[PDB]
RNA sequence: UGGCCGUUUUCGUUGU
């Protein structure tokens, strides 16, 4: 999840990114004004403890 | 005064689509409650029909009264305005 | 392990063959970047399969590199509004709303990564013989 | 599995739908407008794999960045003896008269979506009607009036 | 009752996109000048380049609803091998002498080029054409 | 002046050559026998009990496919148009099943073998569960567990392949003519040829290829049909294909009888 | 409720006027509301699950007003851009430009059946393009049974003679068809169409007949014919390839040099642009006229049997972009108008080394679809459709806005009968609608 | 009416021998809903069966 | 959940030779053959058989309520 | 929820005929069928034939919509021949040629075990 | 609730296509028809149906 | 010349340009320099320039009466709250946007 | 013996 709201749209933090490589993925997002926030972690993320 | 005489009318005289709905409408009301019916029926049961046939006809007694933007009103008759 | 961080100083190369350079020329298949800016190379990694960027949701999809990704993003998206056979102890468990379909199937064609996915034995779909072709002018 | 989303117009009996050479029917019937604007070749690639998959009777490997080709799937369906892009000659069902067009023809995997028809249907005479305003409630469940 | 005859010869025959029809461009043995431009089915009325044949223009077959021809009636087609009924959608007064007909069988379309004295009574709404062997 | 040719016969699948009649004709026949050769099936499943992980209604439509030997059913009334108070034993044949699993271990395999006739209007040879040999033991109803019990009253009825998918007698009838495409009905896609991609039919031998001479033929129709059916077991191919044919004739003569009956 | 009675129906949004119309009513069976293929474009649906809401009169004053006033047929053209706004879309359309093809030929049974579909037919066989040896129709004859008396029409296309070896250009008379591939163009909603004409002639009423008859005629030819897509469609032989493949080199080359002389700042400054954003523009101008070369090749190649030519020619799906892209080359993924940044540092991605300016090192999907994309080349177009979709998703809402605020303003302006238009105050705004 | 809420099946007609529930009785039509199906199907009284306290009794309970 | 009774696409019964299915697969003979000795040739049958997944045992491994 | 008898696709309301005859007036010796509960497989049987008969004018049908149980045969001979004997006369030729057909194939199945 | 409202005799459901109905005819479910409902004045000219 | 910047009434003046024609894409300015009448005809341009870009094209009696109606008074209604609402129309309308 | 009463407000998820 992104806590970047609504209010304003804007498009820079929607958007894709170059470093996403191998760590979220590039396919899945929901539609609507979630579009672009709601990422998924890739099939080897892991997050540092 | 607000009226205009029928020799100095201007508005058009053909009937315009709304004033052909709204006196389809009004007469095929009132002929649905019991008034009565200016031509034949043969087969026509429906009442808007009848109203249709009626006008085709020009047999229709109401009288537009258009408003000018002003305020002052002309009258015409259905039977005089040329239907399309 | 490597983070984003560290991702911006490391040289990788996209498979293992890659890491051997190459030599034909054939008409129907994909053909590797040029890559020919830095006439020498010197590696210090090598991806595991790049198939791995996939998310869960996407993985179920096969050939996601031969689709305009917007649909692989509409699958993705249904692909959690498909019936199917959520667990095993649906009977025992007494929610809401629930739905299982009769019969369901694994895909003819899987991808290789759906084996950890368990979908081949928790599938949400099953196999149709359909007919690509205007019939009677009702599918339009 | 490409977002070749879409409902169900009306259904047929078995005996009016197209049959193959060989007496099968398909399940369904979808339309080709809807493949070209949207370049979903992956369907294609896959009907074309299931199909072989299930006459040499085991699963296809779909995995993205192979050495998967057309090539060899169409070798594969020639071999085991089908046209080698997956065509199929239809036969009309009304008439049995041949269908002037080849028909592609095989098994793809589908699944059901959850917005069934019933759940959407509705209807309002008259009801329950809000106390602050006199106006018919919302929403489907009460009996409410569209906006 | 035929309004017009001549003999023609296939000078080339052409196929290009279609399969079942294409385009012949014959000129007339008896009048040079008179350049005929048809289109025909290959299947249904096979020829090749360097034929001849016989061609005739007649506005009835009489010796609205159709109906499968009887064996018992007779009609002027009984001698000919192919027939095509068509409309006149352009009757041309051209040059001084460039006549031009323009007959759509349908879809098939027809011109003809042909002194005026030859082309003076094709001036008619629809036009049968007949072509011997 | 029709003919017939059977090339190889069974007792469920029949692989004949029709030849000399309307495709109109040998089109409808397919049809009609897909879809209106009366038949019998399981209608009203009636649960005293049960005990399974399986849906009662999951049950039920199990059943419904369940083929049933229908060899005598053309002397089975309409349901419908029967006389008889609620059902009788002459327009419904009753079978029931009762199936049990006893003992912690293990898992009971309920299969259609244990399906019971009760009664049924005989000895009309109706109401039994076809199997393929007499060991077989045929098709899979349910698994049952420890204390898991299964009970059940059905009923079968006469109704057509219509009114619902069960009634079918035939499974999938090839049907095909023109094995080289004399008659062009059809266009053949290609890349380089039709010839070299399309691999032929196995009706090829049966009809000479047409000569690279030969042109065509305006006035050929097609002629010779291969359709080779199918059966679930539920009926004989051969009473299949007569049945087919007696319907409609009967159907055929009904709408004569109206269109003499009318004036 | 009974049949033929008025009843509203409508979409949301309800953007323009021709979202909202008053059908008749014909009782049925199933709960789905169900319309005819040609007014989906009015109400811009599709039955990939959309859904709609219905209304009715409760006074016959109202329904009077409904019959007369927002029935469909009197909706066919757009007071927008004064032309139709219905027309003969997917199949239907696919279907009728085959059937006009020249080379199309119906046997008497058929034509026995689809004279007798036309609810409006004379009655009166047409006779045939041939009496001997075999009785045949050409579908030209039949599509004209459609169109109703007292028609007439021409077009030239390409410039064709009155011969139209091409066979393009339409030319009707008395509403028979002379000849012509009917296609779009022909019948679509657009201007100048066979539909538009019929509309301003015979009326609303023969007009919406109209729709229902080559529908039914053409549905029905189809069906005993029918039509399919399949996978070898998007295949093409192999010097094609070889031809494309040859194009995408030369092009690399054309940027590999453009490059080499950027570097050496030899390279020629564009007016009003500085070195960097001309040598973008540049390189992005041959890589695109590389794509469209490739793709044109391609096109150029494919049979008039393939079925995505057909439906491309016919047009009521797809475009030349869509059989490049398939066939012969995604082409190069722009984002905001520019290549892929270097998120990283000096690169695209960690693959490559640092400062790689080449087309795929900045996003260039050299395959098509048909070979599948390369890991890299598929997150370049991953990152393009997510580009789009927030684009799109964006747009709607501001769109709605504005059109909010218009309405609003204008909401009161009316036509007076002295022919002046004036808000509800009296001002006057135009003396005379429109100067006409 | 003391003839409602009870179980009924029908012993003529298009659905022969189907259990039902009698949801209305306006009268001389009688309007039960059955089981197998999800609908309910108006019927004339004399051509259903009644449930009694032996047997099922046709309409003279 | 369990093999079904009628093929969907034609009607070919199936579900009776699900047993059978498993026992050829025993003895290690490629999915093919089995489905061969089965004579499923029309894949319309092959298809389920083939990739059919068993859940019945899955869902009585639970303890009944009884 | 409002889908139709599935029963109701072959059995027949008292109140309607199986079949309903209507004169078509605007051209000589034409008739227009309605039928009753059926649909290709009976329509398009009888239209092969009657076409193949020599006084028959104009033959075709119609399925109005495969949702309804009935279709509409347009018929028109020659004044030879009433259209009405022109029908019973092709019924009577099917009839014939399919108990031909039935006896050839009884024969065959005999012999063929 | 001015400007716009919840209104009454409304309906509302999916949509699917009919190339065998008219253009100005639409597929309305019996339910509908059904529960929507029409005044209709008493005259001579209806009284029986 | 095509320039970035605009400064309508100084150019007109400078030698060496047609001052009868030269034209600004700032409507304003040509409010400000050349008048109301230029400016309903420089705006109009302007709208169908925008619409017809793509390929569109749009009745032109419809964006004349836009036009129109937002020059009607003699200066620009800009059409928001503040525009419309400013008017002295009838409160219950301009209350409801 | 007619006559006859089922919340709001949030937030979420989705749908076109
Ligand atoms: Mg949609
Ligand atoms: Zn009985
Ligand atoms: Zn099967």
């Amino acid at each position: 999840n992104t806590p970047i709201g609504r209010d304003g749209k804007l498009a820079k933090p929607r958007q894709l990114h170059n470093t996403h490589w191998g760590l979220v993925c590039p396919a899945e997002t929901p539609e609507g004004q979630a579009c672009g926030l709601v990422k998924n972690l890739s099939l080897l993320s892991g997050i540092s403890i | 005064e607000l009226a205009i005489l029928k020799e100095e009318r201007t508005t058009t005289p053909y009937l315009t689509k709304y004033e052909r709905a709204r006196i389809l409408g009004t007469r095929a009301l009132q002929i649905s409650m019991n008034a009565p019916v200016l031509v034949d029926i043969e087969g026509e049961t429906d009442p808007l029909q009848i109203a249709m046939k009626e006008l085709s006809q020009r047999k229709i007694p109401l009288v537009i009264r258009r408003y000018l933007p002003d305020g002052s009103y002309e009258d015409w008759g259905c039977d005089e305005l040329i239907v399309d | 392990y490597v983070d984003g961080e560290e991702e911006e100083t490391i040289m990788i190369a996209m498979t293992p063959e890659d890491l051997q350079t190459r030599s034909l020329n054939d008409t129907a298949k994909r053909i590797k970047p040029e890559m020919s800016t830095s006439s020498h190379h010197t590696f210090t990694h090598c991806e595991i399969h790049p198939s791995m960027i996939l998310g869960v949701a996407a993985s179920i999809i096969p050939f996601p590199d031969h689709n305009q990704s917007p649909r692989n993003t509409y699958q993705s998206a249904m692909g959690k509004q498909a019936m199917g056979v959520f667990l095993t102890n649906y009977n025992v468990r007494m929610d809401t709303m629930a739905n299982i379909l009769y019969y369901p199937q694994k895909p003819l064609a899987k991808t290789q990564a759906m084996e950890y996915l368990k979908f081949r034995e928790l599938p949400a779909g099953q196999n149709a013989i359909v007919a690509i072709a205007c019939y009677s002018g009702y599918n339009q | 599995r490409h977002g070749q989303k879409g409902t169900i117009g009306v259904t047929y009996r078995h005996e009016d739908m197209p049959f193959s050479a060989e007496g099968i029917v398909p399940d369904l019937i979808i339309n080709p407008h809807a493949i070209p604007s949207r370049m979903t070749v992956a369907h294609l690639i896959e009907c074309l794999l299931s199909k072989v998959g299930s006459i040499r009777g085991y699963e296809g490997d779909a995995t993205p960045f192979t050495d998967l080709t057309v090539d060899a799937v169409s070798n594969l369906l020639r071999d085991n003896g089908y046209q080698s892009r997956g065509f199929e000659v239809m036969y009309n069902g009304h008439t049995g008269k041949k269908l002037m067009a080849q028909v592609f023809f095989g098994p793809t995997y589908y699944q059901r979506l959850r917005h069934m028809v019933d759940d959407k249907i509705h209807a309002r005479a008259r009801g329950p009607v809000q106390v602050l305003t006199r106006q018919p409630v919302e929403g489907r469940s009460r009996d409410g009036g569209l906006r | 009752s035929a309004l017009f005859d001549d003999i023609f010869t296939v000078q080339t025959v052409d196929n290009g996109r279609y399969n079942k029809v294409s385009r012949i461009i014959g000129i007339s043995t008896t009048n040079s000048a008179i350049k005929l431009t048809l289109d025909i089915n290959n299947e249904m009325f096979p020829v090749s380049q360097d034929d001849s044949l016989t061609v005739t223009l007649a506005n009835s077959l009489s010796l609205k609803s159709w109906r499968p021809p009887k064996p018992t009636d007779k009609s002027l087609a009984d001698d000919y091998d192919y027939v095509m009924f068509g409309t006149v959608y352009k009757f041309e007064e051209g040059d001084e002498d460039k006549i031009k007909v323009y007959v759509s069988f349908g879809g098939l379309l027809m011109c003809l080029e042909g002194g005026y004295k030859s082309l003076a009574s094709l001036k008619q709404d629809n036009l049968y054409i007949l072509i011997r062997r | 002046e029709p003919k017939v040719n059977i090339i190889n016969a069974q007792d469920d699948e029949v692989e004949l050559m029709l030849s000399d009649v309307n495709l109109s004709l040998a089109n409808s026949l397919r049809r009609t026998m897909l879809a209106e050769v009366p038949t019998l099936a399981i209608d009203l499943v009636e649960i005293k009990m049960n005990t399974s992980v399986l849906a009662d209604e999951f049950i039920s439509h199990r059943l419904g496919l369940i083929p049933l030997v229908s060899e005598d059913v053309e002397e089975m009334k309409y349901s419908r148009d029967c006389t008889c108070e609620d059902y009788c034993d002459e327009c419904s044949v009753v079978l029931e099943l009762s199936a049990r699993h006893e003992g912690e271990e293990g898992t009971t395999d309920v299969y259609s073998s244990s399906l019971i006739k009760v009664s049924g209007p005989g000895n009309l040879n109706v109401g039994e569960p076809v199997r393929r040999d007499d060991y077989d033991q045929g098709i899979l109803l349910c698994k049952l567990r420890n204390h898991q019990e299964l009970n059940i009253r059905c009923i079968a009825k006469k109704g057509i392949a219509k009114e619902h998918a069960k009634w079918s007698p035939c499974s999938a009838i090839a049907f095909e003519y023109d094995p080289h495409n004399k008659l062009k009905h059809t266009d053949f896609w290609f890349e380089v040829d039709a010839k070299k991609e399309w691999p032929d039919s196995k009706y090829a031998t049966w009809e000479e290829p047409p000569k690279p001479g030969e042109v065509f033929d305006y006035k050929a129709k097609p002629n010779r049909f291969y359709m080779t059916v199918e059966t679930t077991g539920s009926l004989k191919a051969n009473q299949v294909f007569s049945r087919g044919i007696k319907t409609l004739q009967e159907k055929l003569a009904n709408v004569l009888f109206e269109l003499e009956n009318s004036r | 409720l009974m049949d033929d009675d008025p009843v509203l129906f409508n979409r949301q949004p309800s953007l323009h006027k021709m979202s909202m119309m008053a059908h008749r009513v014909k009782v049925m069976p199933y709960s789905t509301f169900r319309l005819n293929l040609s007014v989906t474009s009015p109400y811009n649906a599709d039955f990939d699950g959309d859904e709609m809401n219905l209304h009715v009169p409760q006074s016959e004053e109202t329904r009077a007003e409904l019959s007369q006033l927002c029935a469909v047929p009197l909706q066919i053209v757009s007071p927008q851009s004064n032309k139709p706004v219905m027309g003969i879309v997917q199949d239907t359309l696919c279907g009728v430009r085959k059937m006009t093809l020249r080379d199309t030929f119906i046997e008497y049974e058929q034509v026995m059946n689809m004279l007798f579909w036309v609810p409006s037919w004379d009655g009166v066989v047409p006779q045939p393009a041939i009496l001997k040896p075999k009785p045949l129709w050409t579908g030209k004859q039949l599509l004209s049974i459609a169109i109703p008396s007292g028609i007439h029409l021409q077009r030239t296309d390409g410039g064709n003679s009155l011969l139209s070896p091409k066979d393009n250009g339409m030319l009707i008379v008395d509403g028979k068809v002379m000849f012509g591939v009917v296609d779009k163009k022909t019948v679509g909603s657009g201007g100048g169409g066979l539909i538009h004409t019929v509309m301003r002639e015979k009326g609303p009423k023969i007009c919406a007949e109209l729709f229902g008859n080559i529908q039914k005629v053409v549905n029905y030819w189809l069906l005993h014919n029918g039509f399919s897509i399949g996978i070898g469609d998007a295949i093409a032989d192999a010097s094609t390839m070889k031809e494309i493949t040859h194009a995408i080199s030369s092009a690399k080359e054309q940027v590999q040099e453009i490059i080499y002389k950027a570097q050496h700042n030899e390279l020629e400054l564009k007016p009003g642009m500085t070195l960097r954003e001309s040598f973008e523009g540049e390189v992005s101008r041959t890589l695109n006229d590389a794509r469209d070369s490739a793709g044109r090749s391609a096109e150029m190649n494919l049979k008039d049997l393939n079925n995505v030519k057909q439906m491309v020619s016919a047009g009521s799906k797809g475009s030349f972009i869509n059989i490049a892209q398939m066939s012969a080359c995604v082409g190069q993924q722009m984002v905001e108008g520019k290549r892929i940044a270097f998120g990283f540092a000096d690169r695209s991605l960690p693959h490559f080394t640092k400062d790689d300016f080449s087309p795929e090192s900045k996003g260039f999907v050299e395959n098509s679809y048909l070979r599948g994309l390369t890991p890299q080349e598929f997150f370049f177009h991953a990152m393009a459709g997510r580009e789009g979709l927030i684009d799109t998703a964006v747009k709607t809402a501001e769109t709605g806005y504005i059109q909010r605020r218009l309405v609003k303003a204008l909401e009161d302006i009316m036509v007076h009968y002295d022919g002046t238009t004036r808000n509800s105050l009296g001002d006057i705004i135009q003396f005379l609608y429109g100067e006409d | 009416d003391p003839t409602l809420n009870k179980t009924v099946k029908i012993r003529q007609g298009g659905y022969k021998g189907k259990i039902g529930i009698v949801k209305e009785a306006n009268g001389d039509r009688f309007r039960v809903e059955l089981h197998n199906p999800n609908k309910t199907i108006p019927i004339p009284c004399s051509f259903l069966l009644i449930e009694s306290t032996h047997g099922w009794v046709p309409y003279e309970d | 959940m369990i093999i079904p009774v009628r093929c969907f696409s034609c009607g070919k019964v199936v579900g009776d030779k699900w047993d059978a299915y498993l026992r050829l697969l025993e003895e290690g003979k490629q999915e093919g053959d089995a489905l061969d000795e089965l004579k499923l040739k029309r894949y319309c049958c092959r298809r389920m058989v083939l990739t059919h997944v068993d859940l019945i045992e899955k869902f009585l491994r639970y303890n009944p309520l009884e | 929820m409002n889908a139709p008898d599935r029963f109701e696709l072959f059995i027949l309301p008292d109140d309607v005929p199986k079949l309903k005859i209507t004169p078509d007036s605007r051209v000589p010796n034409c008739i227009i069928i309605k039928f009753e509960r059926e649909d290709h497989t009976l329509a398009n049987l009888l239209r092969e034939e009657l076409a193949l008969y020599p006084d028959v004018t104009f033959v075709a049908y119609k399925v109005e919509h495969p949702l309804f149980a009935n279709f509409v045969m347009r018929l028109q001979t020659e004044e030879g021949t009433r259209p009405k004997q022109a029908l019973e006369r092709a019924c009577a030729s099917i009839i014939n040629k399919l108990k031909t057909l039935d006896h050839k194939f009884n024969e065959e199945w005999n012999i063929k075990n | 609730n001015l400007m716009g409202k919840r209104v009454d005799f409304s309906a509302r459901t999916v949509i699917s296509g009919d190339p065998n109905l008219e253009l100005d005819q639409v597929g309305v479910p019996i339910s509908i028809a059904k529960t929507l409902s029409y005044p209709e004045t008493v005259t001579q000219y209806n009284i029986h149906r | 010349l095509e320039t970035d910047g605009i400064n309508l009434a100084e150019v007109m003046a400078v030698p060496g340009v047609d001052s009868s024609r030269t034209y600004s894409n700032s409507f304003v300015e040509i409010l400000s320099v050349l008048g109301i009448e230029a400016t309903r005809s420089s705006l109009y341009k302007e709208i169908l320039n925008v619409i017809a870009f793509d390929g569109s094209y749009v009745n032109y009696r419809h964006m004349a009466l836009l036009v129109d109606v937002m020059t009607s008074r003699g200066y620009l209604m800009a059409i928001t709250r503040h525009g419309i609402n400013r008017a002295d129309t009838g409160a219950l309308m301009r209350c409801s946007f």
